[PDB]
């Protein structure tokens, strides 16, 4: 059973992983998402695959999906697939506020996913996770965080993301943009919008394609405003009128 | 409760009571205590109902499975050896009360009376029940050596009417059971 | 390595793409069709099941197969591996059933099987599933309507279709069907889709409509598939 | 707590009493403890509720995955045989003490589940604490079960002798008509039992009672 | 298409298709017999054969005829190895429907499960198929006799009237012309029309002995064969 | 290319090549025959003899199993020590929780189990040895079965193994079996044993012969030389 | 007793349109109390309450453990808790040990999360689901408890009779009983606001 075996978990001859450099592969393209720093709260979008308007579009929150009422997480990759570290996490999340009764901060929360997406490259030639989702929430020390994981079992956290495919010639511009926070929670979110519009294939930022939730950080609730796209359209039309705005200088 | 087994030379003949008590309530006043294991080979049970009919099921699976992989006759002393092995080893859980008598194509009718203690043992009739302590001294004088099925059926109901009408335990309705190459054969009487 | 007690089969291509899971899209496109749609008070499924010999009855294989009593469902593709997953839907949908007391939606079924049926692609050592199943039923006074495929993806259609020239019959659907009509209507375009691929031979035995009432699912018989459509459609 | 039953030619009626009782103290006045074994089938609770329950929830779970293999309707041998068989499997640390009845093709059948694992086939059989009065009814005025209608009047007939005689069993009447084609569950099918009115008003008018501290929160 | 060392296990191909399953088609052709089913209005008939190369051949042991159930028999094909592994675990259910449920036998659904553990032997990682097939026929309570033919692909499978097998093949081409039409079927009916929709395959036509018959009517349920008595007389009536 | 690696894979002719490679593998062994009279059942085994080699009457392939059964095998040896075991204990499991003797039929059919799931496996490798059961007994009879390495399940009233000389089950016809006692059938079989399997081949072999019936009321045991001493007294004056 | 170990009583009173429940704020070993401001009933979900009663620890496990099993059902499924997915939520975690099982005496008042209509029940600490449609009470001393509410507790019921009825009910048995006492906190909710009044009781 030597020669069955394609030595999925042992490494490549060049140094690299050759089971994790072929599941990146998969993240370049698939799951597009973004991420920002912002005051007193913390905003997410993402663009679907499955765009296509013949779907009905009942899942509400869909490759948003909200792993807790305090929490929500952007996904990246096959959806079953994370379907499985999202109740796993969940459950990690629920089994910290059972032996402690307080949030699961962000910093341990990450490292305890990337362990489970890790465990499968290190031993037992298993199919490792494809799927690289972000992660937002808040704590009483750190404050705002953001994270990223990737498929070889390490946190790709940062405070800005790219993410997977498109957005580049947004992603130049978030450098430019790289000025920290600020809110208005509308003019973060007019910035995203530039994002969306210009860097999209079809550009015209269609709106049922797209989707935006918001953390809102609030004492001691900590609301989330998921936006019902009804507001989202003049949020569109807002930074729309700003970037017509914007090609006025010149 | 009180069980009877007899055995002439084309087969075996059993009879049993049907009023069964707990305590001095009756639980149920008609019950039959033969258990239609296969055709030929039956068995007579008494005192907890839940042990002898959960074992009697036991084998009918084991046997059952064997005995149509099988494609023979239906021997009964390799069924009553089920019994043996079973009894022996929960010995200190289960209670047996079975006593094994069927008419078998091979060795004839046959009766093996398998007691608490789990061992097997062949004997020209077999006795049991509670109210059995007062017939010892009937079964081992008017019993005669080789009976015919006809005069079976009127010894066994000697047996079970001098029981149950002394002993409060048994009672009810007397039910007998004739086994034979011709069949299974039942029949009601009381008085 | 390790045991051999099948580890994963399943590899990365080069570009990332999975390797057997996508060849098992090739049963269910090299399958048999089967529609369905969800629109208004229910959910309407249409499914082909014709004979490959005369000496074929079909009252006795029942291709609908429903989970609950108010849900239904119907399949495309490839059966051996198909019955393992219903006959372990049934024991996993009565955790939701004792537990939570209820009639458990068709999305609590959506998410707990596709997780194992993913979970099951993981495993190596045997064959994907290569079965599209189509989850239907009514749940707190809304009904659903969704398909998953072999790798486990779910997704939610108005009225949707699997098998042969799938990509012809979605387009017939996105337009001879929209917004939402009644069951009855759910029907006539139901089988309408479902003649396109079909022969040019149409009896109770050929097609079989199952239909998702918010009373519950309830399964046709072929009497009100040959009354309904003769004249198909 | 009292259940009994009778066989008639085309089916059965079940009934029990409504009031449980934990202690000198009645705990559930109304209480049903016939419980759903599958369409045709019903069978009658008592003893320990949580664990009949628990038991008879995976029973009919288990008749869930046991009926539906072939489909058809569910006989009671396929329940039958599964009590002796899982119940013996403990060897009686659970209890039951339960009266089972189904109308199969081959006729209705009535059945006495003890916590043992013992069932014994009866047409009529009594369990619970008024055993000893509605045993006496199905007894001594048995018969061989003619036309439907008047077993359905022995099942009341005993039913109210088990109430009228134990204290045990109170609050009111329950009835259960199961046949092949009809199926029929009234309850509460009669109170014979009644409560005093109320001597006066011993409501307590505001003003009379101070509060430490009050709180209000106002919901969306 | 295939890709490394994909032709010395058991799984799917780089075209999705199977090559271990599809040689099982030939398994049977080593053992090189036929079955064919043929059900009627009360009835079910199963006719087979058996080869004798040598005078040492004992009728008894050779005997292809499996009886699973009293009232419910069985048949196989192919090579007679793998057939004897199912044919216990056709037992084994059995008795345990008996056991528990105590009534007919899934008459319908019994090739659900029976199947499902054909499918495990299919589903095992390195295990053999099991290229052996399954044929049963059925008895059930006012909705007449049943058969049943399961191949070992892991899926249930039967109808009215069907041959699948070597040979089977032209055996099913006369059956669907034979039944309908519009036609009824009495006892000797299908037993006659055992031997003519083999008459359009091969049917040497020599000495009963080598051939068994199965046949189940419902007079009394239980499933059961006799020995080269009137199977002969039924060989002569159908030929005038 | 390769097809033949995986015992738990089909082939391109499909077939097992395992089982294929196994079947020849017991021919290369020397011979070990049987034959079942009407009252018993006769084993016999042949010991090579090429430079001494070893004590005689050692490794004798005939075994005994049980009271009433007994082992003719061939092939590789220790695989058939091992398979002596399985069936002693199979035995021992059936004198345990029943205490009679077990029948031949269900005895080969325990064996025809095991020997075919080994068969299925890639991990486990097939059977070399294919051996002849057969046993008599007053409530049975004389019955014999030839189980071969595929895992088939038959009998006949004789077969050979081994090797491929077959003429000394040849002048068997020409004597009397089922009407002899069982007693001169033990002389009346080695007279060909010593004139075919010419001495080119393999210079010097020696003879075993084992019977089982009801001379020895159900016993088996391997017939002495000194008694009755016919065996191998007729054998030498019959080679012409 | 195990349940007069640490003592204690849950009363929850259904009104009209809302559901009143009430417990003793009394912590203490046996006839020895330890703290007065230990909280029983605790918050679960939306408008929705529990009442516990019996050995301090399994109050906390319960409600924690509740508190797991709570969420993990919400966070798959958007909808609500419903008073009665969370019931047999705690009995199937009663349930867990058959013979080993935790002593509580839970009381689940709650409003349906459809309709204003209020909804309770009281299990038993074997898992034993019992539903009424007029009041549960769970206590120590049971005489008190089924005795004055058969004779005050009223079919229509409003927010201000509903509170006061239970106040002097809880007045009359505090002063004049002995387990209970060392202040009674009241949870009256209705669909418009929540209110939580805490009465007075004697301090000795």
């Amino acid at each position: 059973s030597r020669r069955y075996d394609s030595r999925t978990t042992i490494f490549s001859p060049e140094g690299r992983l050759y089971q994790v450099e072929y599941a990146m592969e998969a993240i370049g393209h698939a799951g597009t998402c973004l991420g920002i720093l912002a005051n007193d709260g913390v905003l997410l979008a993402a663009e679907r695959r499955n765009i296509h308007k013949l779907l009905d579009e009942v899942f509400f929150s869909e490759k948003i999906y909200k792993l807790n009422e305090d929490m929500a997480c952007s996904v990246a990759g096959i959806t079953s697939d994370a379907n499985v570290l999202t109740n796993e996490l969940r459950l990690i999340a629920q089994r910290y506020l059972l032996q402690y009764q307080e949030p699961i901060p962000c910093e341990q929360l990450v490292t305890a996913l990337c362990d489970i997406k890790q465990a499968y490259t290190q031993f037992g030639g298993k199919r490792p996770f494809g799927v690289s989702l972000l992660y937002i929430g808040w704590d009483k020390h750190y404050g705002f965080q953001l994270y990223q994981s990737d498929p070889s079992g390490n946190y790709g956290g940062w405070k800005a993301t790219c993410i997977g495919n498109n957005s580049a010639a947004a992603v130049s511009m978030l450098k430019q943009d790289y000025k920290e926070g600020e809110m208005t929670l509308k003019s973060a979110l007019a910035l995203a919008i530039k994002v969306l519009n210009k860097t999209m294939d079809v550009s015209k930022l269609s709106a049922e394609k797209v989707e935006i939730a918001t953390l809102t950080r609030e004492n001691g609730k900590t609301v989330i405003r998921v936006l019902k796209q009804k507001e989202v359209e003049q949020l569109i039309k807002k930074h729309e009128e700003e970037e017509a705005k914007a090609e006025r200088e010149k | 409760t009180t069980i009877m087994a007899v055995q002439f030379d084309g087969g075996v003949v059993l009879g049993a009571d049907s009023r069964t008590t707990t305590g001095s309530y009756i639980a149920n006043r008609v019950t039959d205590k033969l258990t239609p294991i296969h055709d030929r080979i039956f068995c007579c049970r008494s005192g907890s109902a839940a042990d002898t009919q959960a074992v009697a099921d036991a084998v009918t699976y084991q046997l059952g499975f064997h005995s149509i992989e099988l494609n023979e006759p239906p021997l009964v002393h390799t069924a009553a050896s089920l019994f043996k092995e079973m009894c022996y080893r929960y010995r200190e859980d289960l209670m047996a009360g079975i006593i094994i008598a069927g008419w078998d194509p091979q060795e004839g009718g046959q009766v093996y009376s398998v007691p608490m203690g789990g061992m097997m043992v062949r004997q020209s009739f077999a006795i049991g029940g509670s109210g059995s302590s007062y017939i010892y001294g009937y079964v081992d004088a008017t019993y005669r050596e080789g009976m015919t099925k006809e005069e079976c059926l009127q010894f066994t109901a000697n047996a079970l009417a001098l029981a149950m009408e002394r002993d409060g335990s048994s009672g009810g309705v007397i039910r007998l059971a004739a086994i034979a190459e011709s069949g299974v054969e039942r029949q009601v009487l009381l008085g | 390595a390790e045991r051999g007690y099948s580890f994963s089969l399943t590899t990365f291509s080069p570009s990332g793409k999975l390797v057997q899971i996508e060849y098992a899209l090739a049963a269910v496109a090299g399958g048999a069709p089967s529609v369905g749609i969800k629109a208004a008070n229910g959910v309407v499924l249409a499914t082909e099941k014709k004979q490959k010999s005369i000496l074929y009855d079909e009252r006795s294989v029942h291709k609908v197969e429903p989970i609950t009593k108010h849900i239904g469902l119907v399949y495309s593709g490839m059966g051996p591996d198909y019955r393992v997953l219903v006959h372990r839907a049934r024991k996993l949908a009565q955790q939701y059933y004792l537990v939570y007391q209820e009639p458990i939606p068709t999305a609590q079924l959506v998410q707990r099987v596709a997780s194992v049926m993913q979970e099951y692609t993981q495993s190596g050592g045997v064959r994907p599933f290569g079965v599209s199943l189509l989850i239907c039923g009514w749940n707190e006074g809304r009904p659903y309507l969704f398909q998953s495929d072999p790798s486990g993806a779910y997704f939610a259609w108005k009225a949707t279709a699997m098998g042969k020239n799938y990509v012809n019959g979605k387009t017939f659907l996105e337009k001879r069907y929209n917004e939402d009509l009644e069951l009855e209507d759910a029907i006539h375009t139901a089988i309408l889709t479902l003649k396109e691929s079909f022969e040019g031979q149409m009896t109770e035995d050929n097609i079989e409509v199952g239909i998702c009432n918010e009373a519950g699912f309830r399964r046709l018989t072929p009497t009100e598939v040959k009354d309904y459509l003769a004249a198909i459609a | 707590t009292t259940i009994a039953g009778v066989v008639y030619k085309d089916g059965i009626v079940l009934g029990a009493d409504t009031r449980a009782t934990e202690g000198m103290v009645v705990a559930d006045k109304n209480c049903s403890k016939i419980h759903f074994i599958s369409p045709n089938i019903y069978c009658c609770g008592a003893g320990t509720a949580a664990d009949t329950d628990m038991t008879t929830q995976l029973i009919s779970s288990n008749l869930e995955l046991h009926s539906l293999s072939t489909g058809r309707l569910p006989r009671v041998v396929t329940a039958n045989r599964m009590l002796k068989q899982m119940l013996f499997r403990y060897q009686g640390y659970i209890g039951a003490a339960l009266v089972l009845g189904g109308v199969d093709v081959t006729g209705p059948h009535l059945y006495s589940i003890y916590p043992h694992g013992s069932t014994d086939k009866l047409p009529y059989v009594t369990m619970g604490s008024g055993s000893l009065a509605a045993m006496a009814v199905f007894e001594d005025k048995f018969r061989p079960d003619m036309e439907e209608e008047e077993a359905k009047n022995l099942v009341s007939e005993a039913i109210a002798a088990g109430i009228f005689n134990d204290l045990g069993s109170g609050s009111n009447i329950d009835l259960c008509v199961i046949s092949k084609n009809k199926l029929d569950f009234l309850r509460p099918y009669t109170v014979p039992n009644k409560k005093g009115t109320r001597l006066g008003r011993y409501r307590c008018e505001k003003g009379t009672t101070a509060v430490l501290t009050e709180k209000i929160t106002p919901l969306e | 298409s295939s890709a490394g060392f994909d032709r010395h296990i058991t799984i799917f191909s780089p075209e999705g298709r199977l090559y271990q399953v599809e040689y099982a088609f030939k398994a049977i052709n080593q053992g090189g017999l036929t079955s064919v089913a043929v059900r009627g209005k009360d009835c079910a008939v199963i006719v087979t054969q058996k080869k004798v190369p040598d005078k040492l051949l004992d009728s008894s042991t050779v005997t292809h005829l499996f009886k699973i159930t009293e009232n419910i028999g069985c048949v196989m094909t192919g090579m007679t190895a793998d057939s004897r592994s199912q044919v216990q675990r056709a037992r084994y259910e059995a008795a345990n429907w008996k056991y528990k449920y105590g009534y007919e036998i899934p008459v319908d659904m019994l090739c659900k499960r029976i199947a499902d553990i054909s499918q495990v032997y299919t589903q095992n990682a390195e295990m053999r198929p099991l290229g052996c097939c399954m044929i049963l026929i059925g008895i059930d309570e006012e909705q007449g006799p049943q058969v049943y033919k399961c191949d070992p692909a892991g899926y249930y499978c039967g109808f009215k009237a069907t041959a699948a097998g070597v040979k089977q093949t032209e055996s099913t081409s006369f059956l669907e012309k034979k039944v309908k039409k519009k036609f009824d079927w009495t006892f000797e009916q299908t037993v006659e029309t055992a031997i003519t929709c083999l008459s359009t395959v091969l049917s040497i036509d020599f000495k009963p002995s080598e051939i068994e018959v199965g046949v189940v009517t419902v007079e009394n349920p239980k499933f059961r064969i006799l020995t080269e008595a009137e199977i002969d007389a039924h060989l002569v009536a159908l030929a005038e | 290319t390769g097809y033949d690696l995986s015992a738990s894979t089909f082939s391109p002719d499909g077939r097992v090549f395992q089982v294929e490679y196994a079947m020849k593998a017991v021919e290369n062994s020397s011979t070990a025959i049987g034959i079942r009279c009407k009252d018993g059942v006769v084993f016999g085994v042949e010991k090579l003899v090429l430079s001494k080699l070893y004590e005689e009457g050692s490794n004798k392939r005939l075994f005994n199993v049980d009271r009433h059964v007994g082992m003719a095998v061939a092939g590789l040896l220790a695989d058939a020590r091992s398979l002596a075991d399985i069936a002693r204990e199979e035995a021992s499991n059936f004198r345990s929780n029943f205490g009679y003797n077990i029948p031949l039929k269900h005895l080969a059919d325990r064996v025809a189990m095991y020997v075919h799931a080994y068969t299925l496996y890639s991990a486990v490798r097939p059977f070399g040895c294919s051996f002849m059961l057969g046993s008599y007994s007053v409530n049975d009879g004389a019955q014999l079965y030839m189980i071969d390495p595929s895992g088939v399940s038959y009998g006949y009233w004789g077969c050979a193994i081994g090797k491929a000389r077959q003429a000394a089950k040849t002048e068997i016809e020409k004597l009397q079996m089922k009407e002899m006692t069982c007693r001169d059938i033990v002389k009346e079989v080695a007279k060909i044993i010593y004139i075919v399997h010419d001495e080119v081949k393999d210079k010097a072999f020696e003879l075993e012969l084992s019977w089982v019936g009801e001379l020895t009321n159900g016993r088996h045991e391997i017939v002495p030389k000194d008694i009755r001493e016919e065996a191998e007294k007729y054998a030498k004056e019959s080679l012409k | 007793s195990i349940m007069s170990y640490n003592g204690g009583a849950v009363m929850a009173m259904k009104g009209k349109n809302c559901v009143a429940i009430a417990a003793d704020r009394r912590f203490g070993i046996q006839a020895q109390m330890v703290t007065t401001d230990f909280q029983k009933i605790f918050p679960m979900g939306d408008r929705l309450y529990i009442g516990l009663a019996g050995l301090a620890t399994d109050v906390q496990t319960v409600a924690q453990r509740l508190k797991f099993r709570l969420n993990l059902y919400e966070l798959k499924e958007g909808r609500q808790i419903k008073p009665y997915t969370l019931m047999s939520m705690v009995a199937n975690l009663l349930y867990e040990k058959r013979f080993g099982p935790y002593y509580t005496e839970p009381v689940i008042a709650g409003l349906d999360p459809k309709t204003f209509k209020p909804f309770i029940c009281s299990l038993d600490l074997i898992g034993c689901p019992m539903v009424t449609d007029d009041f549960v009470v769970s206590g120590t001393c049971a005489e008190q408890m089924y005795g004055m509410c058969e004779s005050l507790w009223e079919p229509n019921m409003d927010p201000d009779h509903l509170f006061e009825t239970i106040s002097q009910a809880m007045l009359n048995a505090v002063d004049r009983d002995a387990v209970s006492g060392m202040g009674v906190i009241v949870h009256i909710i209705e669909k418009d606001k929540i209110t939580t009044r805490t009465l007075k009781a004697r301090m000795d």
